[PDB]
């Protein structure tokens, strides 16, 4: 699985937009959307919200977790704990990139928020490194992963499982 | 391309043609009428239209019914993504921006 | 000016209504006025240098209206930018007499109105023909216009111990010209003051006081003032306020901006419109009985505009009236069934008094099928009477 | 049943097929239903005027669906071409009432591939060999799916008394329980019935 | 016909249909093109873009696509010819023309069905009436024919330029309610090009800057408080009253003073005595020579903060009264900043690059791509090409004066380059050749004391192809500060060539540049001298 496909999944998350036009309720295979009225908010999936933003047809509103006061407390708690802490969204990294690239004009204090999210990525990746090394040194057979997200798994995961396949084969070989 | 067929043996050409016939038969049977060409949509889709630049002098390219465009080198067009996709893969066009 | 924010702010909303937003920028970069439409298709966004230092503004489907006070040199001026015209020369300016200053302005269908420090009200066509002038009862407070209707509020006397003393004057400027409210007193919450004034999109006069009580003209009740919402219920903190932008009877919507720690929002970051539902302050509202009553009368009030449109010859989809009537019959039927099962059969007949003949026939059938034959008999007497 | 759920089931099957080291069981119902949905929506857009906004929105929705269907089918075809003698022999052996790993069209394609490959090798080299060496067994030459592969997973229903075997000495065997909504890293061979039953998801 | 309403008549007509774009190669055309692409992409309009550099390419390209498209758009060509006669279209092909050249050809003015001009009504146009063009009866007819010739010769007398095409495109962007911040910058770059190439009078330039300055204020206030700058991720356009020197923020102060056309002429820096005068200037300011030789980015911050005042004051004392100009600049990220002119010289250098790195379209392609922020590395490459271009120009001018190539023929000054001498390949193209010739004339008039030399036009000839035996020829109007920029060499070249029966060709879109056979140059010059008299 590539980063492109992980992003393809992240684009299904719902966000709020304010349209600048009018349109009736529209029926899709995946559900019903609208009606759209000028100057009033409506919920739509992120792939649609980005597209309307590019064509100058709406305004984005930041999700309620994108707040400096909230993110500071989350960063500190993550640094303190001995394990992976639960996260404000399962796709926090992808949503951050998409919204802050297109919608900086509507999201206050964007350049503060980038740094706070970067710090969480840096902490969690380090924990994953230590876990992989410990798995191999102790010749372990099973592990638990309750708060890792799919991007973080996918970044480093292929290497680890590839190494564990070979190791399991070396240790068993005396008993066919 | 003929430049590449020069390296194959005769029996290898027999094998390749058999494979094409069978694969084309499978795709045509998937459902509806005349099925689905699964050899396309190699990357997840972001937009309907793309802007493309021609790298080689090439013949006439048909867009819909009698409408066509001439692929002269460094001419530039705005077209729907699903028509250009294979020509980009073969190296005739360039996806700009 | 209704739907505006205070003058001393360098950045402020001159007017925010259901059509658009007008911003005033008095900045070291630029002293200018910026006009924006909610529906982008109406007209393109427009920016004007505020050299004349306009201070009052209004926006309609047809035109942009701007006004300034006199200086020691300038007249008080009225500037109209009539973008919707089919002719090409789409602006005009009018200068007032000496010592006369514009105090409030508003726009209606093909006409404009301005109240001045002479205690006079001036009327104009949208293209700037002067229409007829008359005198006000006291210092004007605010104005609103909709269609052929002109709604004015002014100081009616001296109020005391925190009460404002306000009066309302309402005129119809059709082919026949009429005065509806003859400087009558305006209801207010105790020690409150007026916060917002305007019309429903359906053209009913409405206003809100500083206590967040929304009042609407009750045409079905002798042109009295009925409260239709108390925003303080949704003031989750007491420093909350709801800055009203517009009113819709169909769909039932109150459009307003939530403001925390201020009675009004700042210009930036751009506030987002919130939608509130209407709620008449009926008693015992925890009961299904009280709820059906509130729903019924709320439905009744919001359908008054159809009758007003009909009296003025204006049209609407009659299926709306049929549906509203049907909903009202269903609410009466549910209240009647509840009253019947409570054995308040007298209350059933009182509810049936409000039913249509077909609904009384259905009530007779219900009462008969419920074998409440005294009630069925009384309902039959009512059906015979109608 | 409702279309939203059908799309959700397709997107679940996609990821199970990516990470499982074998050819998982077939899903003919989903493919037929998704295909007729695309045919129907195409005709509906064909009948309306092409200039409107909502038409473009509908077209974007269709592209997103078609991509997943195509990707899923390509992956199953890789696994058929790679392990052809084994999938053919397993289907030939299958007892009644158990589901097949192949749809009828996939089976037709597999049979054609088998015949074609054997013919090529026989004509190019084996007819020239000494008489004692002219036969070869592709069932022996072609490798087998490696079920000891490690995988990540997430559980959708609680499970109890799952046995884990480090090494292969019984003195190290032990058991664990899989709590609702947790995530684990473990060998594919131990969990294989849970994936087929729908109790877990590979991520 | 002249279009009256861009939104209704041009845009909503083409919005339904497939379109083909023909584009000339100058910075003004490039900017107008960028704006139009961005409007087309929002509304999912399908288009095809074809660049052309002269009439041969345009005719060929039209003949290749004649059957396929019914709506054509021409940017910076076609206003001053009979398009119907030259192109020979079918009955219902429609052409939209957007072009700064003047005067408009009368056929295009009075066609009512098939040629539509996007030319703005408020430009300086005055035209003859329809009936003035379109036994006693014979006498009356002959007299009317004589009047037709009389009025047409007054009309066809001079070339000049109207409002920039990029500004015309930006008005369409605003009325459609789609004017992004990028489009404002492409409008600004497009206007500055007409000033750098000296195509418009000073008064018009100051007026148009006055027009664009308002939109800068609207675009800032559109989402802007005073609490903080919104982000260093964002970009901003600012009005600036800056120095004239080219391109002083990307190399040393000394290099700018040596290579700017105006100061180089004023101090006579091709002569060694001129260098002494320059040192006296720097000494008056009190700039240490070590500071002046360092890059502007690495100069001492104490001097940088107050430089513009020092330079203006000293320049004013020395008699250089005009060192400041009204302009704009763009800033984004932490450390990317450019004046509006740096972008012009960079783009122009990329487009007119001398190297035969494949076909000329490849240079055009690189010029067009560099105007987007995602391709910033190309802009930095283009600046390095521009530096070399400026240096080559100056040493050529010095060689020309010292070898004494400029010669009076009486009614005009004449000059010619010759093969193998410094950097002649760079001046083979009409763009670079014309700009060189302008700088040469300015240098000469500032140099000489002879009053009869200081008011003359100049004709310059340069090698085109010695294997074809061809030379390019260009004529310049007389040099004065307040000149209207009108010039008469078009009809002069045509009449002289015809009277001479010269073997010549007219190819570039400006009427003041032509191609000649080398052997005919003597009799052609005799015809010009005797015709101007």
């Amino acid at each position: 699985m590539d980063a492109a496909e992980v992003e393809f999944l992240a684009e299904k998350e719902l966000v709020t937009i304010i349209p600048n036009f009018s349109l009736d309720k529209i029926y899709l295979i995946g559900g019903d959307l609208g009606p759209f009225n000028p100057g009033l908010p409506v919920e739509v999936p992120l792939w649609l919200a980005i597209n309307l933003k590019q064509r100058q047809k709406c305004r984005l509103l930041p999700p309620e977790w994108m707040d400096v006061e909230k993110l500071e407390k989350m960063r500190d708690h993550e640094r303190k704990e001995e394990t992976f802490t639960p996260m404000p969204s399962p796709y926090y990294m992808e949503l951050t990139k998409l919204l802050l690239n297109h919608a900086s004009d509507n999201i206050p204090k964007a350049d503060e928020i980038r740094t706070l999210v970067k710090d969480m990525w840096d902490t969690r990746i380090a924990k994953l490194r230590v876990s992989a090394d410990s798995f191999v040194r102790q010749q372990e057979a099973h592990a638990k992963l309750d708060n890792l997200t799919l991007m973080e798994i996918n970044t480093s995961g292929t290497f680890l499982t590839q190494a564990l396949n070979h190791m399991y084969k070396l240790r068993t070989n005396l008993q066919p | 391309p003929n430049a590449l067929r020069f390296h194959m043996a005769a029996e290898e050409m027999e094998w390749f043609n058999n494979y094409k016939r069978s694969l084309a038969t499978y795709m045509r049977s998937l459902g509806g009428d005349e099925g689905l060409d699964i050899t396309q949509d190699m990357k997840p889709p972001k937009s309907l239209y793309i802007e493309v630049r021609c790298l080689k002098d090439y013949g006439e390219f048909e867009v819909d019914d009698g409408t066509s465009v001439l692929l002269k080198k460094n001419s530039q067009h705005f077209l729907p993504r699903w028509k250009c996709e294979q020509l980009i893969r073969q190296g005739v066009l360039e996806h700009i921006l | 000016q209704s739907g505006s924010t205070p003058l001393h702010l360098t950045h402020r909303f001159m007017v925010w209504n259901s059509i658009g937003i007008i911003r005033c920028y008095n900045d070291e970069q630029d002293n200018a006025i910026d006009v924006e439409f909610h529906d982008t298709s109406i007209h393109h966004a427009t920016h004007l240098s505020n050299t004349l230092n306009y201070t009052i503004a209004d926006l309609s489907h047809e035109a942009i209206l701007l006004a300034c006070e006199s200086t020691d040199e300038l007249a008080s001026k009225l500037h109209c930018l009539h973008f919707s015209s089919w002719d090409s020369s789409k602006e005009w300016i009018i200068d007032l007499p000496q010592n006369e200053d514009i105090e409030a302005i508003c726009l209606g269908q093909g006409w404009a109105a301005a109240a001045t420090s002479a205690l006079l009200l001036r009327l104009f066509t949208i293209g700037g023909v002067q229409k007829e002038v008359f005198s006000l009862a006291g210092p004007v407070v605010s104005m609103a216009g909709h269609g052929e209707q002109l709604f004015i509020v002014y100081h009616r006397g001296t109020g005391f111990d925190g009460d404002q003393c306000l009066g309302v004057q309402l005129l119809e400027l059709g082919k026949k010209k009429k005065q509806i409210l003859h400087g009558d007193p305006l209801p207010l919450t105790r020690k409150s003051y007026l916060a917002w004034i305007g019309f429903s999109a359906e053209g009913t006069p409405c206003y809100v006081d500083s206590e967040g009580i929304v009042r609407m003209l009750n045409r079905g009740l002798g042109n009295t003032w009925t409260p239709i919402c108390n925003t303080r219920e949704h003031c989750k903190g007491k420093s909350d306020h709801y800055w009203v932008v517009g009113i819709h009877e169909n769909p039932q919507q109150l459009r307003c901006i939530p403001c925390k720690g201020s009675r009004f929002p700042p210009t930036l970051p751009r506030p987002a419109v919130a939608i509130l539902s209407f709620k008449l302050p009926y008693c015992q509202i925890a009961t299904e009985k009280g709820q059906m009553e509130e729903q019924f009368w709320r439905s009744v009030i919001f359908h008054n505009h159809l009758d007003y449109l009909a009296k003025n010859g204006y049209e609407y989809e009659e299926s709306t009236k049929n549906q509203a009537t049907k909903e009202q019959q269903e609410l009466l039927m549910k209240m009647l069934a509840l009253s019947c099962k409570l054995e308040r059969e007298f209350r059933c007949v009182e509810l049936a008094d409000l039913m249509t003949q077909n609904a009384v026939n259905l009530a007779i059938k219900y009462a008969s099928r419920s074998r409440k034959l005294i009630l069925a008999q009384k309902l039959s007497e009512l059906a015979v009477e109608k | 049943l409702t279309p939203a759920e059908l799309i959700e089931r397709l997107e679940q099957a996609w990821m199970n097929e990516k990470f499982a080291p074998e050819l998982l069981e077939s899903k003919p119902e989903i493919v037929e239903c998704v295909m007729e949905q695309l045919e129907h929506m195409e005709e509906n857009l064909r009948r309306a005027k092409r200039e409107d906004l909502k038409v473009s929105i509908h077209q974007m929705e269709m592209e997103r669906i078609r991509y997943v269907l195509s990707s899923y089918l390509r992956c199953r075809l890789m696994k058929i071409e790679k392990f052809f003698p084994h999938v053919l022999e397993k289907e030939k052996t299958r007892p009644e009432g158990e589901p097949s790993s192949l749809s009828p069209e996939e089976l037709a394609f597999a049979r054609e591939f088998m015949a074609n490959t054997e013919s090529y090798l026989k004509n190019v080299a084996l007819k020239h060999m000494p008489p004692n060496l002219q036969k070869v067994d592709l069932f022996r030459a072609v490798p087998k799916p490696d079920l000891d592969s490690y995988v990540f997973l997430r559980v959708r229903e609680r499970q109890e008394n799952i046995l884990v075997e480090p090494d292969t000495d019984e003195q190290r065997d032990y058991v664990i329980d899989l709590e609702k909504g947790s995530q684990h890293l473990i060998r594919y061979k131990t969990i294989a019935p849970l994936v087929a039953s729908g109790a877990v998801q590979l991520i | 016909m002249f279009v009256s309403d861009f939104r209704k008549e041009f845009y909503e007509v083409v919005q339904s249909q497939r379109v083909l774009l023909f584009v000339a190669s100058d910075v003004d055309a490039l900017c107008a093109c960028k704006i139009l692409q961005a409007l087309f992409q929002c509304d999912h309009v399908q288009y095809t873009l074809v660049p052309v550099s002269g009439w041969q390419e345009l005719e060929t390209a039209f003949l290749e696509h004649k059957e396929q498209f019914h709506y054509f758009i021409l940017i910076n060509c076609g206003a001053n010819v009979d398009l119907l006669d030259i192109l020979q279209p079918d009955e219902d092909t429609i052409f939209f023309v957007c072009d700064t050249h003047r005067p408009v050809n009368v056929v295009n003015v009075y066609n009512d069905t098939q040629i539509k001009l996007l030319i703005k009504q408020d430009d300086d146009l005055e035209v003859p009436a329809y009936e003035d063009i379109f036994t006693m009866r014979r006498r009356q007819r002959r007299e009317w024919e004589a009047r037709r010739r009389d009025i047409l010769f007054d009309y066809e007398q001079y070339e000049y330029h109207g409002t920039s095409s990029a500004m015309v495109m930006f008005e369409l962007a605003w009325m459609l309610s789609k004017d992004l911040n990028d489009m404002l910058w492409w409008a600004i770059v497009g206007l500055t090009d007409q000033w750098v190439q000296d195509k418009i009078t000073q008064m018009k330039y100051v007026t148009d800057v006055g027009v664009l300055q308002r939109h800068v204020s609207r675009h800032n206030h559109r989402n802007e408080d005073e609490e903080n700058t919104l982000s260093v991720d964002c970009t901003r356009i600012s009005f600036e009253y800056d120095l004239r020197l080219v391109l002083y923020q990307h190399w040393s102060l000394h290099d700018s003073l040596c290579n700017t056309s105006y100061t180089a002429a004023r101090f006579k820096l091709w002569s060694v005595h001129g260098q002494k005068r320059l040192q006296e200037f720097l000494a008056d300011m009190g700039l240490p020579l070590k500071q002046v030789k360092q890059k502007f980015q690495a100069m001492d911050i104490s001097l940088k903060e107050n430089l513009r005042e020092m330079i203006e004051e000293s320049a004013n004392k020395f008699g250089m009264k005009d060192m400041r100009v009204q302009t704009f600049s763009i800033h984004f990220g932490f450390k990317h900043k450019f004046l509006a002119s740096d972008v012009v010289f960079a783009t122009m250098s990329l487009m007119e690059s001398p190297e035969k790195d494949g076909s000329g379209t490849d240079h055009f392609i690189q010029a067009l791509d560099s105007l987007s922020r995602s391709n910033l590395d190309k802009l930095y490459h283009g600046l390095e090409l521009a530096k070399k271009q400026l240096r080559a120009t100056q040493q050529t001018i010095a060689s020309c004066l010292c070898t004494n190539l400029v010669i009076s023929q009486g009614p005009f000054l004449y000059c010619s380059l010759m093969e193998g001498t410094p950097d002649v390949m760079l001046f083979s193209r009409p763009a670079s050749l014309s700009l060189l010739s302008k700088h040469l004339l300015k240098s000469f008039v500032c140099s000489t004391k002879n009053r009869r030399c200081k008011l003359l036009p100049l004709v310059m000839a340069a090698p085109l192809s010695m294997e074809h035996g061809t030379v390019t020829v260009v004529g310049i109007p007389p040099e004065t500060d307040s000149s209207d920029r009108k010039n008469f060499f078009g009809r002069a070249f045509e009449k002289a060539a015809e009277s001479t029966s010269s073997r010549m060709l007219h190819n570039h879109f400006d009427l003041s540049v032509i191609e000649l056979k080398a052997e005919d140059r003597s009799k052609f010059l005799d015809a010009l001298i005797s015709l101007l008299s």
